[PDB]
RNA sequence: CUGGUGACUAUAGCAAGGAGGUCACACCUGUUCCCAUGCCGAACACAGAAGUUAAGCUCCUUAGCGACGAUGGUAGUCCAACUUACGUUCCGCUAGAGUAGAACGUUCCAG
RNA sequence: UGAUAUUGAAAUUCGGCUUUCUAACCCGCACCACUUAUCGUGGUGGGAGACAGUGUCAGGCGGGCAGUUUGACUGGGGCGGUCGCCUCCUAAAAGGUAACGGAGGCGCUCAAAGGUUCCCUCAGAAUGGUUGGAAAUCAUUCAUAGAGUGUAAAGGCAUAAGGGAGCUUGACUGCGAGACCUACAAGUCGAGCAGGGUCGAAAGACGGACUUAGUGAUCCGGUGGUUCCGCAUGGAAGGGCCAUCGCUCAACGGAUAAAAGCUACCCCGGGGAUAACAGGCUUAUCUCCCCCAAGAGUUCACAUCGACGGGGAGGUUUGGCACCUCGAUGUCGGCUCAUCGCAUCCUGGGGCUGUAGUCGGUCCCAAGGGUUGGGCUGUUCGCCCAUUAAAGCGGUA
RNA sequence: GCUGGAAGGUUAAGAGGAGUGGUUAGGCGAAGCUACGAAUCGAAGCCCCAGUAAACGGCGGCCGUAACUAUAACGG
RNA sequence: GAGGGUAGCGGAGAAAUUCCAAUCGAACCUGGAGAUAGCUGGUUCUCUCCGAAAUAGCUUUAGGGCUAGCCUCAAGUGAUGAUUAUUGGAGGUAGAGCACUGUUUGGACGAGCGAAUUCAGACAAACUCCGAAUGCCAAUUAAUUUAACUUGGGAGUCAGAACAUGGGUGAUAAGGUCCGUGUUCGAAAGGGAAACAGCCCAGACCACCAGCUAAGGUCCCAAAAU
RNA sequence: AAGCAGUAAAUGUGGAGCCGUAGCGAAAGCGAGUCUGAAUAGGGCGUUUAGUAUUUGGUCGUAGACCCGAAACCAGGUGAU
């Protein structure tokens, strides 16, 4: 039921994740802030 | 033949590339500069018959990997950072 | 007239690493375990395994710890 | 013969009975003031004339249950001879028993 | 079976399948000439006709024919079962260690079941109750953890690793002294340094989960980013590098992108490293003797019979093992000729009787000599007919 | 398996040329030349519809019950 | 009877895998050709020094191969090797025990009274409140001893056997089978066990009509006490 | 080295060519330093750095490769006395 998701920056330098997911226990996509190595700081990511 | 298991080779993965318009030179440190007369101009022309380099590749690039002990004029294709810095500082002056 | 049996899995290489009264290095590994059979002392961190560990230059110390347990710790040589 | 804070395998415990104080610990009467409960100002923290040793807490006594336990034997056992189960020489249990034991105690605050 | 070339006309017709006409092409059709032979060529009639036949391209059917594959372990080989990873016992108090030895589990899950800060503490509850086949809920004491800890087991955890309540994303980037493990490839732990951060008043903690299973080279292809290369030059097409994906390749170190059976018609190279017959070791089973005496026999354990349980001998049965023989040790039942053991079928000599006599039962000593002829089945066995003083049992490849 | 049939579904070359890229005369970019493309038209065959066994092949199980008292002519 | 026809990816067959020049499940001759053989057999003169293995991991692998482990020859680095005494530590076997999980004999006490109460007596590879003898890891500690390690050249070995001892398996059967530990054979002559690779004593450089001993022996065969 | 001159002599000529003196990186490239990285912060591989030509011995590779031996496969021919 799980499945690979991958975290892309938001509009800007891509510093892509890779994590799992439950579709039922969340049917949308997530937001966390990571770490954007280009942009040197904290910054939100999706999908 | 490893007897029925994988040879290394097939393990391992392909790495790089090569270039088609790789360029090489003739390496000459100041070390090897220590011979001619005071003041003299080397030029790879002579270099190539005093008996220094044997097969100019594609040119002569002096490096620094020692002390001129001479003032000498240098004539090359290219020089190290610091082969420079030591052939202008005994005299002269080198020249590209 | 067949075995329902005949399992087993790879044997792990436990028990201590080191002597008492031995000379070892800041990150030698001294004790591998499951779980807490003996406890860290002191200049000892325990690993995320419990695998326990020095931190400096010392000899190896195995002493009592309460009624029925037992510690490490490594003290510098001077 | 106190309070605070550490060191050590309960020989530091559990019980049973006794004694003691308003200088200190507690119990203690309040919820306006900061903060707190998935009923209880119950706990947590509080604002603090009195009321009292009944318990918490202590220094004193008692070996009842737990705890610590040599000496001497026994089982087992390394080595060496016989031979299969018996000799010899080092180590040395468990259990049980005579027994210890109702703590020892650094720095520290004021007496 | 379609497209197209050879291959040209006319009309019907809600860049066209179809009636339609001669001129290509076709006729083991007729009459003539070469030639008093009809193979062949040529000419004139007839038939057919842009079809057929022929070339290239494409789709389908195709053991008719061809090249090959069809695993290993295994108390012989088949059949059955098994193949990777995790935990425990066997394992002989370091580590390591086998069998088709004894027991289970895995091919995940969780956005809070993660990090951090502060709090808290469980089963079972000798009794009381709005009294419901004593155990849902509430109340007070016994309570050395007998509860829990996502999921097997074993080591750990009440200084909590177990429960609850608030904010959070460290389930971070670039690495990394030194160690464990180890044939290789892999696997495991890790202080500390720089860049960002979260929680806390602050020390300080944090590079997922109490710990140990939840996984698979490379080669090739796909999707993103980018310092780099890109055939004379400037671009491009294609490559390199970093991140990531796609395999019950489960025969799980994975032969290829792609694979099953029979041979009594059989062949070659090897093995007593490995079966069928005889020998050898063994004695479960088999055959034959003993110990105890509860009871059957009118009374009466012991004339004779002997439940429950126990101890031996023999090496004739069916097996276990695989030590000799596979550059070869020929089967079953007879026939012919015998030999030898005694656990004695007959003949000889003796006890005791539940022995009147005539006949028997059982047991001891005795191996000198004897120990039939036929019917039915290939037989051994076995049954039957008629006899005999008797129609004994075993060994010798 | 063989024979006949056609309603529809699916399906090759070939025909068809929307539309998207790489180049440049003058972040756009008309032409020319180039590397690739879709709507749609393309037959048999196979799924479907029938017929054929002196074609290949196949032709049941458990209960109770008499005027046939063991049995089961009958019924479930 | 004579003269003719059909030829091996083929002929012939009133059909048997039947025949095609004395062996046809696919004729004969020459060539590719010294096809290939992880399988058998064979492999030629003499001395000197040293001297194994029959194990692990992976394998379309099991009587084959590869790396590691044991052998040998050189060049190197220096007590880093081995035994013993002593002081230290880690680790739950033998035995023992019933405090936990089980199994289980005989009584006593009324909560429905032989195993979640009490008084006695037993049992366990997967039970432990306890717990050895040995072995193992250390201390540039002490004495006696002679190795050890690194780099490079060349190998062989992957079928093992019996005896003692701690275990599984089988039936507390096997000259059975699979692991731990030591010895011998393998590759080891000599003496003893009548004969007898594995048992006991003991390791052959050569020669001698010299002596002392081990295992085992001393009436005769037959050296030694009637 | 081929070639040229020499007795099939093995000498003289012949300097295209090969190895060494400098590494590191996939590459552009830099250079006693280089790669990774924001950062000589740390780490990896180098600065240890003598070489080269001929030849005896040992071993390996491509050729039948220490010797003898198959059951078979394909090609072209000879046979119905
Ligand atoms: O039903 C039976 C099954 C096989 N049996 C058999 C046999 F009868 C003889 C021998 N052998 C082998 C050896 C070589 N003999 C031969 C003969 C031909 O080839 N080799 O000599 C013998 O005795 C064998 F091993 C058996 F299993 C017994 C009878």
């Amino acid at each position: 039921m799980r499945v690979n998701v991958t975290l892309a920056c938001t509009e800007c330098g891509d510093r892509n994740y890779i994590t799992t997911k439950n579709k039922r226990n969340n049917p949308e996509r997530v937001e966390m802030k990571k770490f954007c190595s280009r942009e040197n700081k904290q910054t939100l990511h999706r999908e | 033949f490893e007897g029925g298991q994988l040879p290394l080779f097939r393990r391992l993965p392909k790495r790089g590339f090569t270039n088609i318009n790789r360029k090489e030179y003739a390496i000459v440190n100041l070390d090897q500069l220590n011979k001619f007369e005071d003041g003299t101009e080397v030029t790879p022309a002579l270099l190539v018959e005093s008996g220094v380099v044997k097969n100019e590749k594609s040119g002569i690039k002096i490096l620094g990997n020692g002390s001129l002990d001479k003032k000498l004029t240098v004539k090359a294709h290219k020089f190290s950072a610091s082969a420079a810095e030591a052939i202008d500082a005994k005299g002269g002056a080198h020249e590209v | 007239s067949s075995t329902k049996n005949g399992r087993d899995s790879e044997s792990k290489r436990l028990g201590a690493k080191r002597a008492d009264g031995q000379f070892v290095t800041g990150g030698s590994i001294l004790y591998r375990q499951r779980g807490t059979k003996i406890y860290p002392g002191e200049n000892v961190g325990r690993g995320g395994d419990d695998t326990l560990f020095a931190k400096i230059d010392g000899v190896v110390k195995f002493e009592r710890k309460g009624r029925d347990k037992k510690q490490v710790s490594v003290y510098a040589v001077a």
